[PDB]
């Protein structure tokens, strides 16, 4: 009976689940992590991915 | 200023190197207009300039 309500969260939930995965994702970028682009490229090459 | 041909490319946005580093750097959003022309006739000595 709950599943309504129950439904809502999960939907909530799952979307914030998806939105932190994405964080995980290349892109097309070499990696998924900021400093690891940072620490291997210097900015003129790291800015690009 | 002067450079060598192998260096003309160096000048530019988003450029690395040792002149880009330690001579003369552009701003990424540099806005202007780069002239390079070949003074050999006048910057080379026989001896050594």
């Amino acid at each position: 009976a709950l599943g309504k309500l129950q439904d809502v969260v999960n939907q909530n939930a799952q979307a914030l689940n998806t939105l932190v995965k994405q964080l995980s994702s290349n892109f097309g970028a070499i990696s998924s992590v900021l400093n690891d682009i940072l620490s291997r490229l210097d900015p003129p090459e790291a800015e690009v991915q | 200023f002067v450079i060598r041909g192998d260096e003309v490319r160096q000048i530019a946005p988003g450029q690395t190197g040792n002149i880009a580093d330690y001579n003369y750097k552009l701003p990424d959003d540099f806005t202007g207009c780069v002239i390079a022309w070949n003074s050999n006739n006048l910057d080379s000595k026989v001896g050594g300039n």
